[PDB]
């Protein structure tokens, strides 16, 4: 009945030393029923990484909508879309459906090009922008990762490090979550070079 | 309300009850619940009064416009589907309808199609619709075959009818039976049911546990 | 320019009169009104021997008990078809009756009038509106772009009509027979065509309150053509 | 009333012929002449700017090559601010089919698209055509490598080599002479600014009165690469090939 | 919330003769336990030898009527001041009802005159517009009361000759004005003893082939 | 309606739909075949609420056939997929979205290889090797689980289909009168009439 | 919106942008239809005006409706393109009410409605087209070939040629054609056809397009060497 | 839809042998709240009708406007406003049973109940009701709300059928309908001492009467009513 | 001249000349006869045939029991305003119970004319119309020209010829106005009105048209055999 816990699913972003990191479940159900372990939630339009949890077919909506959007964009400017500028667009697009909204938890995660500084950012279904310096979650075990960032984190980690912090943060929170797991993915973003994990997590 | 139509060697048959009902008053004991479309085309009448009236009167006059327009007879098939088509926009607004669209052409031989006001559209060789209609599919399935006369064809229809009647309170009055061929429909007149059954009890020693 | 709405300083709409004109330019259409029946009949006029003439529709059912001949740019008379077609069965839906004569082509005409700047120019096709009621009997109008239309006994309209209907005026009487009148509008034809009256290049129609309306085979008419020539010979 | 000063773009010439797109083909014949050449491995676009000037910052400039997708590019002949409003809407075309289908779209079904807006402009509404002639220059996995054009009119048709702007009779009878089927990419920018180089109404072809285009397998592996030309690529390009 | 509904009670029935056609109608108007009206009309001659009874909602039926009779004048005007037969009339009503299928005029239906051969007509509407042609019909509150006399008397139903014991059934003899107006009448009084709605007044039309003609009878007022 | 299962093999896509039409109370018909034919190389096998299921099928029919017409040319399954999706998601928030699920099986000409995609009323689309619509899946899975392998045989394909229908038929309450089973490959779509 | 009759008749009682659009008919490219016992042919001509094109992915002349029914045409292209989309529409929607293909005149008194409809339209001006559409009903194996033109008036024929020197075409057809027995086959009907072309195209190489449409959805177009092979046969025959 | 807000109480009415009579109080109830004194809630329209109306206070000053209007519409390009083409009480009725049903039917009515009491050209008594509703009626007297249920068992004593209508007089109509406002004044919660009371003869025209109070009242035997039973102090 | 184009267009003299070519289009119709008394009103009207095959055009139209109209000039105009009448007296009726003043009907054919004239892409009507009536302030006789004049007289005559017929009325004034309570006879003045616009022609059984409303008369038209007693 609820929109947003229908399919299920969980994607947590952390920022690092001169990276960030960004990471996702793949299960999608039908309520109790397990349908797909390979529903990958993390998208990304050139350097900008998007991650997406909620309801599935929104996920898939919004992803063609920022593909749509982003390509426009980059004919038009001539040049990529940047974090902060992508933070802005998910933004005005979510709230333009104020009272008829995608049921959508949105994360936002990469490193600008010019400035090289790391950046993160979550939402709500309706656009209201969380910026935080630390970590951002999002699905079904928000509550979950919330417990796990907030006591695994630390500021500054090298690439490496970070790896091992967010995987841990996702794998534990998803094993306390019954409709996330069934697989995890986890992306490692540098300046110029991006590195994606898959996790091997129990399949229950 | 029971309604049948099946398919045979000899075209099809359809036959009807006649009673109609507000709660349990007995509102009438004759409702024409068959519809001449045109002399080549019937229409079945089950759920609420008016609708089916209404819209199969209306479907006969998107048929004479269809042969006026294309010079040619209009098949079962899109004569059906004109009338699926139209319920499908009205779907949610409360129609309620259970209706064997029928007819007999060249290119498709008899044919029946079940057409329903959730939009549903079926082709078939044997439906009965109402709320007696599982009385009628009991005679029906032990009795039917593709090799049946005429004569037998429209009896079967008859008694399938009056097992329903005996039975559904909700059906009753008399019975109307069509038989359908390629040059058209045929009549074959009112039976009283109160009549009916004392013959039929008689002459085929059926019922037993009614007293005459 | 100038409006397409515009009165002359006679009091006529040019566009009215100037589509007049175009019906004139086409092909000849005969109605004969008897006790019997109505008969209708038309020159085909094919533009080339390979065209195959009996695709050529210029006679039309609109109902069981009311038919229709045209006459002018024939492509403008099918929406007034589609719509006298409708008009005729959505009657028939609301009264659970046959539509009167009259009353159907009051309801063309009323298309007539609607251009300006609805459609962008009159129609250029001019009709023969044949029929059966039970009020007023066999009858048969004339129905034109202006919007008007006037009952008559006999009429023929395209190229041909004015010597026609000088024909028509010494020829009808208030007893003809419907085969009398068949062999009249064939009689007629012939003599204002311009290429040999035959069965494939004319075509004939009629309507009777028992039968209805119905066009003639090629095999049919073919015979009462037959019938004409022996005849014009007897004497 | 209204009336009176209406000009009626949509309707025949006694002769059956539509008034204003001849009058705007005619506009389109003075304008910078345009080339496409189509080879077995890529596509060449060239073309001429107008008479610039010195102060014209050519770097950040673009006139006359737009780019539609990744895969699809078009050479420009007319009203620069006409073809931005067709260039827009193409580029829409494009993501919407890659919406639907989940695929980049053909070049065909672009071009059509561009061409049933442009047909409409001379059919209904009472407006004028668009004063812009396209070279369109695209790839997909049906057809390979492909080059359309597309007029006011708004009919299109494909090409191994076209010109459009001034002086494409003569542009294209220097294209029919030296153009083979087994041509290369290397070959054909070659012969897009030999062409360039006798047709123009300058006194000389330089690497400022210049745009050019390559649409190429040449990138790593199965897949395609469009690259337009920057100012000092044109000045070596035309160096190379012994221009100036 | 607002009810746009409403019940006035009455009763109304028709019944069709060999050359002529009764629709009568009691003329007491209510609303729950209160009278309105002891005499407010209920049948009318809607002219071309037609008369009408829409039983109910009181504000329906007389928008009904209303619109019907204004159908007669524009079949008038459209078609050449053309009699509108009884079956015409029928159908027409039928899809002014069905207009209003999915808010209807919440009223019972019936129309009563002659038909094309010169025999007595009487057809039936339900609230959403279908219909039927019958040889006999009660509408309204006491419909329920009424019919079942009518199956005895004018159908003779479940009646048979003596002596035969079932075998057979009593001949369907035909009925002649003065005895149906007997049977309207007793019909009512009836109705008036054991329904609550029924009294006040009786409003009889007559039809036949010399037109419409109108009879009154006192109904109890209690 | 309600039973239909998708599998995906080596070189081919097998859909077996069930045959029952039932109308509350009664079985108004047991041969009833649920699936459209999009194109010669993709096959649509639907269940949802009365009539929205046809009509929406019939819909997509419509549009592929056009769309072929128009180009000279096949969709691949994915694209055809895709426009499915797309038109179900737009649905969701219409007025009276349509209620109907399906299963999409189709050969790509183009990659050679068998294609099957699962869509749900919302517009909720997934490849895989086997899938299933409503209450099929609870009973069906754990034996395409342990039994699936990609490498399978269309025979052996239609016989862990026999195993699926069998365990389906002892376990569900309702009599779904058997399936219809059809077949993709390269050659197109034929249907196994002995099941 | 623009509302404007631009359609309208004269004081001769002629609408003249109707008229004028036939002369844009009269410019375009020569077609040709020609119906066997068992087949109709279609035949089209390319103007060698244009060389150095890409005859692989330039529009074909001959359009498919539907899997039985083609559409060829004389005139404007653009607006060629507009009748061609409707009427696949329409084909679509048929099958999709009726429950059964179009019959080729059906398909082409939709097009004849299409285009009449711009004759009395405010604010349009009538295509500058004339069609030529073939095929077979289904379930049929009776030959048909109909004509339509700007004014919206269609009928059937035997044989017809429409475009620039349709003129000449159609005397060829007239004398060469006998309707007590048509092209009894394929190849009589393709030779025909290619004939009757031969008379106003200029060189038989790829200024001829030849496309056959059979009974039961069997359409296909000749290549230049099959129609070259027809070209080479007529003439070695006509030296003598 | 909605609900009355500041309401009006019974309308009563009846016929006599040479014109009607009607009557209303001049309260205006906030619930039960008696909020104002002075409403007039019968209102004229020209010399031969007066509308009495009940309900929704609010909707009758958009009725009063609308009546108003009529007025000066009637007027215009009318030069026999004054006389034969003058508006009739079965106008002026028809019209507001039109407002009333058209309302109803877009589920947005006029919460009232009106009684448009008059005298025709032909010297004719014009007595009928109109509601919410839409549902219209006439009789020889007609009321409203409690009216209904209290003054017309009172009224149709002396005008029980038509016949009885030429045997009324003027003073033993008026007289009765005084009575009845003393008797809803007992009974009624929701009604007024004021009154306000209007006739319209064919003879002697139209007499509006204001600021009427209900009087001779019986109250005395009161004072021997003690307890609820078995109370004697 | 240079303003005749179109009906937005005032001449240098004044003159809207669209509306005065529509003017003309009645004077090319045949004749008709409007008159009345204090008790009756009626209509005489000479239809025109197209030959000796064709009917004769009906020139008169019922608009309500009590109310109806001749026409001369374009005749589909002549049913687009009758319509319009039919609808008007008919909102009288439904709405207010009330039967349409014969004064207020030309009240607001007048205003329906007017709005033709003064907007770009219309036309003005092509028809003049006589509307006879009997309301509660007794028979009336009105006069409509396509310009929206609207006229109330005793008597009159639009279409060819019609200036016969009209002198005759004038005469005949004080003798006409005076037949009170018989038709017959203030037919009969109809009849003789309007042949005084009779040349070459008479009036035939099929020719003649008349219709009459009155005290106790509804509104009804004759044809045929129903007018040979006056002929
Ligand atoms: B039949 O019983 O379905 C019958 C068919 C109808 C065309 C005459 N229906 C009814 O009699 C229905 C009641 C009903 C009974 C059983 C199933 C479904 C419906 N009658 C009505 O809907 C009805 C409504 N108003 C008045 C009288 N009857
Ligand atoms: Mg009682």
């Amino acid at each position: 009945s609820d929109p947003s816990s229908i399919n299920g699913g969980i994607v947590v972003a952390m920022t690092g030393k001169d990276c960030v990191a960004i990471a996702c479940d793949l299960r999608l159900g039908s309520q109790s029923l397990g349908v797909s372990n390979k529903f990958e939630k993390i998208f990304h339009y050139g350097h900008v990484f998007l991650g997406i949890t909620g309801l599935a077919t929104d996920v898939t909506t919004l992803n063609e909508m920022f593909r749509y959007k982003t390509n426009l964009y980059k004919l038009k400017e001539e040049r990529a879309i940047e974090p902060e500028t992508f933070t802005q667009l998910v933004s005005s697009s979510l709230y333009e459906r104020r009272f008829g909204p995608y049921f959508v938890g949105p994360v936002v995660a990469g490193i600008n090009s010019k400035s090289g500084k790391p950046f993160i950012a979550g939402f709500d279904l309706i656009g209201c922008i969380d910026e935080a310096k630390d970590f951002i979650v999002s699905g079904t075990a928000s509550d979950q990762l919330f417990g796990m960032c907030e006591s695994l984190y630390e500021p500054n980690l090298e690439p490496e490090d970070l790896f091992e912090t967010i995987s841990q943060a996702l794998l534990n929170a998803a094993d306390r979550d019954a409709l996330s797991g069934w697989g995890a993915v986890v992306y490692i973003i540098k300046k110029d070079e991006v590195v994606k994990r898959y996790l091997k997590m129990r399949q229950d | 309300t029971t309604t049948l139509a099946f398919r045979f060697q000899g075209g099809i048959i359809v036959a009807v009850d006649s009673r109609a009902t507000a709660g349990n008053w007995v509102a009438s004991q004759t409702v024409k619940k068959v519809i001449e479309i045109n002399p080549f085309l019937l229409g079945t009448m089950a759920g609420g009064t008016v609708d089916c009236q209404f819209w199969e009167t209306w479907l006969g006059s998107q048929c004479r416009l269809h042969e006026l327009r294309e010079k040619e007879r209009i098949s079962v098939a899109a004569a059906s589907k004109i009338l699926s088509n139209l319920v499908y926009q009205y779907k949610g607004a409360g129609l309620s309808m259970g209706t064997m669209i029928c007819g007999y052409t060249r290119k498709e031989g008899p044919t029946i199609y079940y057409v329903d006001s959730d939009g549903t559209r079926l082709k078939g060789d044997i439906f009965c619709v109402g709320s007696g209609q599982t009385f009628a599919y009991g005679v029906l399935d032990s009795n039917y075959k593709w090799d049946l006369s005429v004569e037998d064809a429209l009896y079967l229809g008859k008694r399938s009818i009056l097992a329903a009647a005996h039975r559904d309170a909700y059906s009753g009055g008399s019975v109307n039976l069509y038989h359908v061929t390629e040059d058209g429909w045929i009549y074959h007149g009112n039976h009283d049911v109160g009549e009916l059954f004392w013959k039929v009890k008689e002459e085929e020693g059926s019922f037993n546990n009614v007293i005459g | 320019d100038r409006g397409v709405s515009t009165f002359s300083p006679e009091g006529r709409l040019f566009q009215v009169e100037y589509s007049l004109e175009a019906i004139k330019l086409g092909s000849t259409a005969i109605g004969i009104a008897t006790k019997e029946g109505v008969v209708l009949g038309v020159e085909k006029r094919a533009t080339s021997p390979l065209l195959e003439s009996d695709s050529i529709e210029k006679i039309v059912e609109i109902d069981r008990h009311i038919g229709c001949a045209m006459s002018g740019l024939t492509a403008d008379a099918r929406s007034m078809i589609e719509h006298a077609r409708t008009a005729a069965v959505t009657h028939n839906l609301y009264y659970d009756e046959d539509i009167n004569v009259e009353s159907l082509t009051q309801s063309v005409c009323d298309l007539a009038l609607r251009f300006g700047e609805l459609m962008s120019r009159p129609f250029g096709v001019a009709l023969l509106i044949a029929g059966h009621d039970a009020d007023d009997g066999y009858q048969l109008f004339h129905a034109e772009p202006s919007g008007t239309f006037y009952r008559y006994n006999a009429k023929a309209i395209g190229s041909g009509s004015e010597g026609a209907q000088a024909e028509l005026l010494n020829e009808w009487h208030s007893s003809l027979t419907l085969k009398e009148a068949e062999l009249l509008v064939l009689k007629i034809l012939k003599q204002v065509m311009e290429e040999k009256l035959d069965e494939n290049n004319a075509q004939l129609s009629c309507i009777t309150k028992q039968d209805g309306f119905k066009i003639y085979d090629n095999e049919k008419t073919a015979e009462l053509i037959k019938e004409l020539k022996e005849k014009e010979a007897a004497e | 009333g209204s009336r009176r000063y209406d000009s009626r773009t949509t309707i025949f010439s006694p002769e059956g012929r539509l008034y204003q797109v001849e009058y705007a083909l005619e506009s389109i014949s003075h304008a910078g002449t345009a080339i496409g050449i189509m080879a077995s491995d890529g596509i060449v676009l060239a073309a001429e700017r107008k008479v610039t000037s010195t102060l014209l910052e050519q770097d950040t400039s673009t006139e006359k090559l737009y780019k539609l997708n990744d895969k699809i590019a078009v050479a420009v002949a007319g009203l620069t601010a006409d073809a931005e409003i067709l260039i827009n809407t193409a580029r829409i075309h494009a993501q919407n089919y890659l919406k639907t289908y989940n695929e980049d779209i053909p070049v065909e079904i672009l071009v059509r698209r561009l061409s049933d807006i442009k047909q409409g402009y001379t059919q209904h509404g009472g407006l004028r055509p668009f004063g812009v002639s396209f070279i369109y220059a695209g790839y997909d996995d049906r057809y390979g490598y492909q080059l359309y054009t597309s007029n006011p009119s708004g009919n299109y048709t494909g090409w191994k080599a076209i010109s459009v702007g001034a002086n494409t009779s003569a542009a294209q009878t220097l294209l029919q002479m030296d153009y083979k089927d087994d041509m290369k990419v290397d070959d054909a920018i070659e012969l897009a600014l030999k062409t360039l180089s006798k047709t123009t109404d300058s006194s000389a072809l330089t690497y400022d009165r210049l745009e050019f285009a390559t649409i190429r397998k040449g990138a790593n592996d199965g897949e395609v690469y469009q690259k337009i030309f920057k100012p000092q690529e044109i000045k070596d390009i035309l160096v190379k090939t012994g221009i100036t | 919330q607002f009810n746009p509904y409403g019940d006035n009670g009455g009763t109304i029935l028709g019944i069709a003769g060999e050359d002529f056609a009764v629709l009568a109608g009691d003329t007491r108007n209510i609303t729950d336990y209160s009278i309105n009206s002891r005499y407010e009309p209920k049948v009318f001659d809607c002219g071309d030898n037609i008369v009408m009874s829409a039983n109910g909602f009181a504000a329906d039926g007389d928008a009904l009527v209303k619109r019907f009779k204004n159908s007669v004048k524009w079949y008038h005007f459209d078609h050449n001041d053309k009699k509108l037969s009884i079956n015409s009339a029928a159908r027409n009503i039928q899809h002014l009802l069905y207009g209003k299928r999915f808010f209807p005029y919440y009223v019972h239906t019936i129309i009563a005159g002659l038909d094309e051969d010169g025999k007595g007509a009487v057809y039936s509407f339900d609230p959403v517009g279908s219909y039927e042609r019958e040889q006999c019909r009660a509408g309204g509150a006491a419909a329920s009361l009424i019919m079942p006399f009518l199956d005895n008397q004018v159908n003779f139903k479940n009646q048979y000759e003596p002596g035969t014991n079932g075998k057979v059934k009593k001949p369907l003899k035909y009925l002649s004005v003065e005895e149906v107006i007997k049977l309207v009448r007793d019909s009512f009084t009836s109705a008036t003893e054991r329904h609550i709605q029924v009294g006040d007044g009786l409003e009889i039309l007559i039809v036949t082939k010399d037109g419409v003609r109108k009879e009154f009878y006192e109904l109890k007022r209690d | 309606m309600d039973i239909i299962l998708g599998i995906r093999v080596q070189d081919s896509v097998i859909l077996a739909s069930s045959k029952a039409v039932t109308r509350g109370i009664s079985v108004l018909k047991d041969s009833d075949d649920k699936t459209r034919q999009l194109s010669p190389h993709t096959l649509m096998s639907f269940a949802g609420e009365a009539g929205d299921t046809v009509q929406f099928a019939e819909y997509i029919q419509a549009n592929i056939q056009l769309y072929s017409i128009r180009e000279d040319y096949e969709l691949s399954p994915q694209a055809v997929s895709s426009f499915v999706r797309q038109e179900l998601a737009k649905s969701i928030r219409s007025r009276r979205p349509y209620q109907v699920n399906v299963l999409i099986g189709g050969y790509d000409k183009k990659k050679n290889k068998p294609e099957l995609y699962q869509i749900d009323y919302l517009g909720t689309k997934v490849e895989l090797p086997y899938g299933a619509h409503g209450y099929s899946g609870f009973y069906t899975f754990s034996l395409l689980d342990h039994h699936y392998r990609p490498d399978m045989t269309t025979e052996e394909g239609l016989d862990l289909l026999k195993l699926c229908v069998q365990e389906l038929e002892k376990r569900m309450p309702m009599d779904f009168k058997g399936v219809i089973v059809k077949i993709v490959d390269k050659d197109g779509i034929r249907q196994v009439d002995d099941f | 919106g623009y509302d404007r009759a631009l359609s309208i008749f004269s004081p001769d009682g002629h609408i003249f942008q109707v008229e004028y659009a036939l002369e844009a008919v009269k410019r375009g490219t020569c077609a040709v239809g020609v119906k066997g016992k068992n087949c109709v042919v279609l035949g089209c001509e390319r103007r060698s005006t244009l060389k150095l094109q890409d005859t692989r992915i330039t529009p074909s002349k001959v359009s498919k409706i539907d899997s039985h029914v083609v559409l060829s045409f004389s005139g404007l292209n653009a607006d060629s393109r507009i009748l061609i989309e409707k009427a696949r529409v329409e084909a679509q929607s048929h099958r999709l009410t009726l429950e059964d293909p179009v019959t080729v005149e059906y398909l082409t008194r939709y097009v004849a409605g299409v285009q009449q409809r711009y004759t009395q339209s405010g604010g349009v001006r009538p295509f500058g087209v004339s069609t030529l559409i073939a095929g077979f009903d289904p379930r049929d194996d009776e030959p048909k070939l109909y004509q339509t033109e700007p004014s919206g008036i269609y009928s059937s024929w035997s044989a017809q040629t429409i475009g620039r020197n349709s003129k000449t075409v159609r005397e060829f057809l007239e004398k060469n054609y006998d309707r007590k027995e048509p092209p009894a086959t394929v190849e009589e009907c393709v030779k025909l056809t290619v004939r009757s072309l031969l008379e106003v195209v200029q060189t038989g190489a790829k200024n001829i397009e030849i496309t056959v449409v059979k009974p039961d959805s069997d359409i296909v177009a000749l290549s230049s060497e099959e129609i070259n092979q027809y070209v080479t046969q007529i003439e070695q025959e006509k030296q003598e | 839809t909605q609900q009355p807000i500041v309401t009006g109480t019974s309308v009563i009415s009846m016929k006599y042998d040479n014109g009607v009579i009607i009557a209303a109080d001049n309260l205006g109830s906030y619930g039960s709240l008696l909020r104002f004194n002075g409403v007039e809630r019968l209102i004229p329209v020209g010399d031969n009708t007066v509308v009495g109306i009940s309900g929704d206070i609010s909707d009758m000053q958009h009725i009063e406007r609308l009546l108003k209007d009529l007025v000066t519409e009637n007027a215009y390009d009318n030069p026999l406003a004054d006389a034969e083409e003058a508006l009739e009480p079965s106008y002026i009725f028809e019209y507001l049973a039109t407002v009333m049903y058209q309302r109803r039917s877009k589920m947005n009515p006029l919460w009232n109940a009106i009684i448009v009491a008059g005298v025709q050209s032909n010297g004719d008594q014009f007595l009928r009701y109109v509601n919410l509703l839409g549902v219209t009626y006439s009789s020889p007297t007609l009321a409203t709300g409690f009216g209904a249920h209290m003054a017309n068992p009172l009224l149709r004593k002396v005008v029980d059928r038509e016949s009885d209508i030429p045997k009324t007089t003027v003073q033993v109509a008026e007289e009765a309908i005084v009575n009845a406002m003393r008797v809803l004044y007992y009974r009624d919660a929701r009604s007024s001492r004021n009154f306000s009371l209007a006739i319209i003869d064919k003879n002697t025209g139209l007499t509006f009467k204001k600021n009427l109070q209900v009087e001779n009242m019986k109250w005395d035997f009161a004072k021997d009513i003690k307890g609820y039973g078995t109370q004697k102090i | 001249n240079n303003y005749d184009g179109d009906t937005v267009t005032f001449s240098p003299t004044g003159r809207l000349f669209q509306v005065e070519y529509a003017l003309e289009a009645i004077k090319q119709g045949s004749v008709t006869v409007g008159l009345r008394s204090n008790t009756h009103a009626v209509l005489v009207a000479l239809k025109r045939n197209a030959d000796e095959l064709s009917s004769y055009q009906k020139k008169i139209i019922k608009c309500d029991e009590h109310m109806g109209l001749s026409l001369a000039g374009l005749a589909p105009d002549a049913r687009v305003l009758s319509n319009y009448l039919r609808q008007q007296c008919n909102y009288s009726s439904l709405v207010f119970n009330r039967k349409l003043a014969v004064e207020r009907a030309g009240h607001l054919l007048c205003d329906k004319a007017q709005k033709n004239t003064q907007s770009y892409g219309g036309r003005p009507y092509g028809v003049g119309l006589l509307i006879i009536g009997y309301d509660k302030s007794g028979a009336h006789l009105l006069e409509f020209q396509p310009s929206g004049n609207v006229t109330e007289l005793y008597g009159t005559a639009i279409g060819a010829r019609s200036q016969g017929a009209k002198t005759y009325l004038e005469r005949t004034l004080d003798t006409f106005i005076k037949i009170d309570g018989n038709p017959d006879e203030l037919i009969k003045a109809g009849v003789e009105a309007i042949s005084q616009s009779l040349r070459d022609e008479s009036l035939t059984v099929d020719n003649l048209s008349i219709a009459i409303v009155g005290k106790d008369t509804p509104f009804t038209i004759y044809d045929g055999e129903a007018v040979a007693k006056y002929i």
